[PDB]
């Protein structure tokens, strides 16, 4: 099955989340999660794609 | 409010002076005015005295 | 003075019968937004 | 209990007896128009004269005030003292006063209400006895100067404790504290009873509904994190919404729509509650402005449903009611406008309802599907039913056209339904 | 003979009767006013 | 096909909705004067959307 979500971490702690389902040279992220303050080290989705677990080491 | 208003004043002022094709409408000020009023209402809404 | 012996008062009646007003999350396949039901092992 | 505590209770009960001159000075000095020094010098005849003129002006604005000229603003009321009256007579007096506060609730902006009300403040001491009713009627004018004067001359009940600090204070009470007062559950029951009386009497006005709705909406916002406290709010505020929908006044109905929506998004509810909620919305839906707001509420409520049967068809009784209050052309206009909110789940339940109960609208189903894009599962459910229709219902030109529509869009999914069914 | 209505009004003001007022308070039922 | 794919096809069916927080309607009090009820109800919808 195709993935409908994509997450991109960052050293600053921001996590940009894209809706893969909906193309352009510049797509807008659906949300910009910034609760964490340190470098993002693990980005994992639940098998059903309903939970994103972002952790910093 | 003096700090907030002055900061928005510079933004509205710079757009007035350095804009090559400024429309004589004041839209940047009007939206800027809305932000300051919103800050004012929230700032005034807070009460120091315990309820 | 009182005896029991679209009708507007349907909403009032359904509140009386039901005590738990939240839909049971067991049937729903979609997890709740803000509360996570997590237990440690 | 200490002797002091019991005497304090005795002091409260005799607050308005006017035993000695000093007690008379405090009680008679309380005023809404005059300062303390001038107030003490005045006489009951002088106060009644101004009020009698004031009530006449109010009667011109609204004829209903003229009745109180017979009971509360009569010349004989000057000699009427509440303390010497028996318990039965006081209750009769309180009913008349409570009725007046409802009429005056909407006219506080007019000066004469301040002069008409001064007679009750001085003569009947409502600010000490009927303090709860006075505050509730003037609750929505909290930013006005008149509310400040009321707070100065009034002893606060236990439930209005949040307003204590703003007693004799330069600043008026803030909107945030008004939320805190409504947050208390006992106050909500108190306000609900007061709001119920207004609905019975058709005494409501726009400013009251606007203010009442906001505090109710804000209260849910403040308790959004607490699911348990939300569960306690559902019996009260939904019960209010049922009463508001009963009012023939359109403004009351729109407030119920505003209140109902926030709960559904704030709290998921059983489909039985949502179904019952619609029936009350549609039972008394007559005003056009209510009809617009209602239809927005109906779609929003379904969108919150997230359980099995999320998009199942409406019950037969509910569907007939919805069609009567909303013709197909009306919804085709609703789907027409570009700014339509997400309503696909309702349209799916509505779409499946059409097939089950009406065969003539099957052409309408084709039009609806084009206007709004349905989500993958919702399309699958519709195809599943229309397959059943073909076997039971006679094959029709419109029926095959709906299939042909699905042939054009996502032909593969049409096979999948056919494979699973036949 | 019983008093005339005019006498009843004058008797009310002279003696300051409040029974006419108190009766209306009991008869006061909120719905009619609205 | 299978039953699970139907269940997953339902999960993809969800579309995001704006949750209600504490500081979502507090601004309503500011502009609650001299406004018709319908226009107010629209503002509630707008913040909810």
């Amino acid at each position: 099955k195709q993935n409908r979500w994509l997450a991109v971490g960052s050293e600053s702690g921001f996590v940009n989340l894209y809706d893969r389902n909906n193309t352009s040279s510049t797509p807008t992220p659906v949300a910009a999660l910034d609760q964490l303050t340190t470098t993002i080290s693990n980005l994992q989705f639940s098998p059903d794609g309903q939970i994103l677990c972002m952790a910093s080491r | 409010i003096a700090r907030v208003l002055a900061a928005k004043a510079a933004v509205s002022l710079r757009y007035d002076a350095l804009a090559e094709d400024r429309d004589d409408s004041g839209d940047i000020g009007l939206e800027s005015r809305a932000k300051v009023e919103n800050r004012l209402s929230q700032l005034e809404g807070r009460d120091l005295r315990t309820t | 003075d009182e005896s029991d012996s679209g009708d507007i008062n349907a909403l009032t009646k359904i509140l009386s019968t039901t005590y738990n007003y939240k839909d049971t999350l067991s049937n729903s396949k979609l997890l709740p937004p803000k509360k996570l039901d997590i237990v440690r092992l | 209990s200490s002797l002091s505590d019991q005497l304090a209770q005795v002091a409260s009960n005799n607050a308005t007896v006017a035993l000695d001159r000093k007690r008379r000075q405090k009680l008679h000095s309380a005023s809404l128009i005059y300062n303390s020094k001038t107030a003490a010098t005045q006489d009951y005849d002088f106060i009644f004269e101004n009020a009698s003129k004031a009530l006449e002006e109010l009667s011109q604005i609204e004829p209903k005030f003229a009745i109180f000229s017979r009971t509360l603003f009569s010349e004989s009321s000057i000699s009427l003292d509440r303390n010497v009256q028996t318990k039965e007579e006081i209750k009769d007096l309180d009913n008349a006063i409570n009725a007046y506060l409802l009429l005056a609730s909407s006219k506080w902006y007019l000066a004469p209400t301040l002069h008409a009300t001064e007679w009750l403040v001085r003569r009947f001491q409502i600010h000490v006895k009927n303090t709860e009713m006075l505050l509730l009627s003037t609750l929505n004018y909290y930013q006005t100067p008149v509310f400040k004067r009321i707070l100065s001359i009034i002893k606060l009940p236990p439930l209005f404790n949040c307003l204590s600090n703003f007693v004799r204070s330069e600043k008026p009470p803030t909107a945030l504290t008004m939320i805190k007062l409504f947050n208390d559950m006992d106050f909500l029951k108190l306000y609900t009873s007061y709001l119920d009386q207004c609905i019975k009497h058709n005494a409501t006005y726009t400013n009251q509904l606007l203010f009442t709705t906001c505090c109710f909406i804000n209260v849910v916002a403040f308790n959004s994190n607490n699911d348990e406290k939300l569960n306690q709010l559902v019996p009260i505020l939904l019960e209010i919404s049922a009463k508001l929908l009963a009012s023939k006044s359109k403004d009351c109905q729109i407030a119920a729509h505003t209140i109902l929506v926030v709960f559904a998004t704030a709290l998921p509810l059983k489909k039985t509650i949502i179904l019952a909620a619609m029936e009350t919305i549609l039972s008394n839906l007559d005003a056009k402005e209510a009809k617009h707001s209602a239809l927005l509420t109906i779609c929003k409520l379904f969108q919150t449903l997230k359980g099995q049967g999320n998009v199942d068809q409406l019950p037969s009784k509910i569907f007939k009611l919805f069609d009567s209050k909303f013709d197909t052309v009306s919804i085709l206009t609703f789907l027409d406008k570009e700014d339509k909110p997400v309503c696909d789940k309702f349209i799916t339940s509505y779409t499946r309802s059409i097939a089950r109960y009406d065969r003539s609208k099957l052409n309408i189903i084709l039009s609806l599907l084009k206007k709004i894009r349905l989500e993958r599962y919702e399309v699958r459910l519709i195809i599943t039913d229309l397959i059943y229709l073909s076997e039971i219902l006679e094959d029709k030109s419109q029926l095959v056209e709906l299939f042909e529509y699905f042939i054009s869009i996502n032909e593969d999914l049409v096979l999948k339904c056919l494979k699973s069914l036949g | 003979p019983p008093p005339d209505e005019e006498e009843q009004l004058l008797a009310k003001f002279v003696f300051g009767d409040t029974t006419d007022l108190q009766e209306n308070l009991a008869k006061f039922n909120a719905d009619f006013i609205f | 096909e299978d039953e699970e794919d139907i269940a997953l096809e339902f999960i993809n069916g969800e579309k995001k909705d704006k949750l209600v927080n504490m500081n979502s309607f507090t601004s309503m009090f500011d502009n609650i004067q001299n406004v018709q009820m319908d226009t107010f109800f629209d503002r509630v919808m707008k913040v909810l959307t």
